[PDB]
RNA sequence: UUCUGGUGUCCUAGGCGUAGAGGAACCACACCAAUCCAUCCCGAACUUGGUGGUUAAACUCUACUGCGGUGACGAUACUGUAGGGGAGGUCCUGCGGAAAAAUAGCUCGACGCCAGG
RNA sequence: AACCCAGAGCUAGCUGGUUCUCCCCGAAAUGCGUUGAGGCGCAGCAGUUGACUGGACAUCUAGGGGUAAAGCACUGUUUCGGUGCGGGCCGCGAGAGCGGUACCAAAUCGAGGCAAACUCUGAAUACUAGAUAUGACCUCCAAAUAACAGGGGUCAAGGUCGGCCAGUGAGACGAUGGGGGAUAAGCUUCAUCGUCGAGAGGGAAACAGCCCGGAUCACCAGCUAAGGCCCCUAAAUGACCGCUCAGUGAUAAAGGAGGUAGGGGUGCAGAGACAGCCAGGAGGUUUGCCUAGAAGCAGCCACCCUUGAAAGAGUGCGUAAUAGCUCACUGAUCGAGCGCUCUUGCGCCGAAGAUGAACGGGGCUAAGCGGUCUGCCGAAGCUGUGGGAUGUAAAAAAACAU
RNA sequence: GACCAGGCCCGGGCGACUGUUUACCAAAAACACAGGUCUCCGCAAAGUCGUAAGACCAUGUAUGGGGGCUGACGCCUGCC
RNA sequence: CUAUAACGGUCCUAAGGUAGCGAAAUUCCUUGUCGGGUAAGUUCCGACCCGCACGAAAGGCGUAACGAUCUGGGCACUGUCUCGGAGAGAGGCUCGGUGAAAUAGACAUGUCUGUGAAGAUGCGGACUACCUGCACCUGGACAGAAAGACCCUAUGAAGCU
RNA sequence: CAGGUAGACAGUUUCUAUGGGGCGUAGGCCUCCCAAAAGGUAACGGAGGCGUGCAAAGGUUUCCUCGGGCCGGACGGAGAUUGGCCCUCGAGUGCAAAGGCAGAAGGGAGCUUGACUGCAAGACCCACCCGUCGAGCAGGGACGAAAGUCGGCCUUAGUGAUCCGACGGUGCCGAGUGGAAGGGCCGUCGCUCAACGGAUAAAAGUUACUCUAGGGAUAACAGGCUGAUCUUCCCCAAGAGUUCACAUCGACGGGAAGGUUUGGCACCUCGAUGUCGGCUCUUCGCCACCUGGGGCUGUAGUAUGUUCCAAGGGUUGGGCUGUUCGCCCAUUAAAGCGGUACGUGAGCUGGGUUCAGAACGUCGUGAGACAGUUCGGUCCAUAUCCGGUGUGGGCGUUAGAG
């Protein structure tokens, strides 16, 4: 959602790169949501997907939110554009590159996790798929 | 309303790299603190800069886990010279000042 | 919306003729066998 | 001519730990007293002068990869040039260079001087 | 704050303008400073005259780094599990020993992630230097002809320090590396490079910056680069494999799809595999709670066994509830392929603007899109044949570079 | 009977009013005004123009002469 | 009972606005809310006072008469209008005389669409147009004027404080 | 002659980067990042400090290791002072950060004044000015027994050129000569000259009464790029709808198109592209208000709700306001939204880029001012060409005609 302490208030951007070879594996959970598409995912889509698959499981099992934002995005107001004064308490952002696991789920059967992970992939600006723990 | 634009312009760095001919009094390293400790045939400065004492090459070698040791060696090397373009340059200076 | 139209010299890096067929880049000019040199263009006759 | 022990220098830095050994000689602790000296108090430290026993502590030697340090090859990311795709974020080719991490290993240092017996 | 005359041809860091020719060379839009920002002084980069010089371009080697990548060893930050310093309340009445606890939290371990102001690491390039290496041409030459090498001659090119003497100091786009923005702008600011500026020609329909390419001049000469070969408009209605049926062929996505051409997996069949018709789909049973009824069909809890060829406390409809229609499953007739997932290639929809085909045009199922094979067209490039000028150079001729 | 020759009423704002004002885009709510108040001035006055002589004031003498503000008239004009 | 403040304390000043007025030539929110007028009224009038930011000679509140003053409403009246129509003159049109002007690089001077210094008769593709007058209309020629009064720059000028 | 003293009067100043402004902010020095692994490098990019302080916190000799957790000790507890182990550089360095520094550059003790004079080979930085380091020599010393070390501080910030003036001192000049007045030279002092390369020792505002030289380098109106904002549509479905995601809405989110609002850039135009509303008169788009056809409906019929095709045609009269928009009345099949530079002022008229006069509130000491209000306030024009509507004349239509 949002980090409590910030070492630095405002932080500039950074560009996406190739396939994340570290966060591609499955640590916990049986099923996952691997992203094929490098972009930003705010904490707002993470709340949307989290409510989506928690209320789409709704009887048993547990999900695993992998990513945390850890960088802010400063939106300048409509004040005729010259400075980056204050935009730090505005929306946070997680960098996602291809390969990276976004969500995981366990305790759920086959097609209930297919609709749980697949319906909650519609709350997201980047194309994904669901991955079994091989 | 910005609280910025406080640049500094100050410069430092390695002045004379390794395997290079030094001079007596030539400033080898300008550094902040001691990235390069004074070895032999060198001297440390008032603001920890490393100058050479004698002529010759400079070298770098460890004496701990990280340290670097700027040193100076006397360099009695290389008497032979197979250069032949330069003699053609001076010889053509002679031929052009004798032709006209 | 949020899709920028490609203006001038960005239109030229996109819509220039590019021969993106790996065969037609390999083509060198044709080689005929060498011929003996042609004679003199003219000759003094006295 | 090995050990012993003052001395260094290159060092992949060679250490922790578990084990075995050494008091002929050497090194080191221990007991007694304080005159130079000394601790913001103590001869704990330092100094002087002796009983002089031990390896107990400390040093030295030999093993182990249990930690530690070091660390591959192949790959692969990246990147220089020459290009291509995408609406963008950005990706893919030819040639050259080439990681890091991890892993297989390597490492319980190596060369010299001088005085004994 | 009148008008005329005079200072006065005031002053203007501002605007406009500044007139004949030929040849050689040829920028810059950067930094610093400025009562300065559209000015100026200096440096950078020109021209010319020198004096010292011997370098440039390729290849190799050596040095410092801390960028990209990477990583959690420091600084933070963060997801989860366990032991969890410590608290929460029931409680003990009065000078408290230490009791009750599936609940929250410092610390560590494990599995993990992230960071321009984090680094145990660490490239490729770049910078400084060292080192290796004749750049073309003509001619002689070993009894000599080839060739190797050599002798001689000619040309071309780098830099430093000056003298005199200018402009320039508004840049623009394209690739990469980033910051500001909303990783929006033909946006703004930087760092390396290419072009324009100051660059003509060809391709791009037209069109500064994109690709080829560097225009001394002539020819009613030839060969090519980029790009093209149906017609407008030069050259192939060329050849052989596949694909597209949307005129896609100019276009934008999420997502949907028995589109079509494949490719990889997995499951059933000559002891009959798929699709349709027909037969069965029952007993305890209306499992136990509720309701008037809940009989599978408003719902709650599990969600049986038996006959068997198979039947599910039911897949849906329906009824006041039943009854009942029907299906998952099995039996029977003909019979030989049928599923269900990933995946590309080209396609479809998504995809809608205001004057009128508007996407070069006509049009084409190839004249479209991918993979090769041979030729041609195609510039002011190159070559060839001839002039001119500049530099060597100091007379002419000749040569090489321009 | 042609030409000629008042349209009016009901409310409100401002200015009391008749007048004056930007010749050539503003006639007004602007200026002035009668009235009020403060303040200066004893004549060789104050004030104004002029280096000066001097002049207006004024051949007038505080019931008069300047200057500031407000604007008839009616009620008043508070505190510091 | 909901309120609201007769009343109270405190801080700071030199003093904390008196009478009267009050969404006003003053009120941003605001077309405040109510009542009148109107079929319907951001304008008008009468009120409340939450006076952004009235107020007592930079006077405040009133009023008869007055005003080419502003503004609200009503009667009569009519081409203002619905929705135009006819007629008379001076022009305009034609002929004869006299006869300019602003403007003007040369003009063999189409439409769409696209491109381009981002609004093209002039460049590209297509379509459409025999040449050339006369009478009307003015959409374009970024039409004419006139070195933008607004904006900014000038180490400009000037007035005023 | 001297003091005081009125913008009554005179000459002047009143910065710049910027958002091209009231309302702000900054101007000079240092550290990290941006900064793309040499150095450099910009933005009103992200974070901080500095305008000093120390008689030791300088010099030298010598000694020592901190910091944190645990355990012990009726004051004293979690934590003071003391003892012991563990981790070994995480502490500290006058203060911001960076790089350093573990038998230290960190802490203590002794003696101390090199926090000297005269210098200085060579380097770095380099527009210039500057600024930084320095072996080595002489004098005279400090510490140490000596070796050696010391020309301030672990380093980088803690500052300011010049002209002039002042103090201390001197074997210098002394306008005929001897002096003196005065001036040098040396050592230092005096600027928040902080707009910090400093204009002068000394300087604020307004102009709507304005004026000139310029600029599209630079705003407004309009066009262009962008699409944050707005309009429209679509993907998923937790729900609401007696049951029931998808008759109808659809939360949390996501993907597009358009260029009609407000914005961003400043690319054409200021030697002139005339904004807002109304009248007249077009034409065009569909994101459909009605008319025509249809699907679905929680559609019994009437009337619907939503949606598909379809832009041929229509889309009223009025009270308020300058009004666009909007409210209200009477209705109507319905009283659509927009493009065409307000679509349209070389066709026409009011509020306005609120022009010159005046008044109210408020601000200002004042001149004056308000994206506050009110009253009054000149708007030109004979069509050259294209374009249009009408109407001819010539020629052509292959002999000439009706």
């Amino acid at each position: 959602l949002s980090p409590k302490r910030t070492r630095f208030r405002k932080q500039h951007r950074g560009r996406m790169k190739g396939i994340s070879y570290r966060g591609n594996r499955i640590c916990f959970g049986r099923y996952a949501l691997q992203a094929l598409e490098p972009a930003w995912i705010t904490s707002r889509q993470i709340e949307a997907g989290r409510r989506a698959m928690t209320r789409n499981a709704r009887r048993g099992g547990k999900i695993w939110v992998r990513i945390f934002p850890d960088k802010p995005v400063t939106v300048r107001p409509a004040e005729t554009r010259m400075g980056s004064g204050k935009g730090s308490p505005e929306y946070w952002v997680a960098v996602v590159k291809p390969g990276r696991i976004l969500y995981e789920i366990s305790g759920v059967a086959e097609n209930i996790a297919r609709r749980a992970v697949a319906i909650a992939a519609s709350k997201m600006p980047i194309r994904t798929q669901f991955i079994i723990s091989g | 309303t910005k609280n910025g634009r406080d640049s500094k312009g100050q410069r430092l760095g390695v002045k004379i790299y390794g395997d290079q001919v030094a001079k007596p009094g030539a400033i080898i390293i300008r550094q902040r603190g001691t990235k390069f400790h004074p070895g032999k045939n060198v001297g440390i400065g008032k603001d920890h800069t490393i100058f050479a004492l004698i002529d010759g090459l400079v070298k770098f070698e460890k004496y701990g886990p990280d340290k670097k040791k700027v040193s100076v060696y006397p360099r009695e090397i290389q008497p032979e010279n197979p250069n032949s373009y330069r003699a053609r340059k001076r010889e053509n200076f002679r031929l052009q000042r004798e032709k006209k | 919306s949020s899709r920028p139209q490609k203006k001038g010299t960005a239109h030229h890096m996109k819509t220039r003729p590019k021969k993106t067929a790996r065969w037609d880049i390999k083509r060198g000019p044709a080689v005929y066998p060498p011929l003996p040199p042609l004679p003199a263009e003219w000759t003094i006759v006295s």
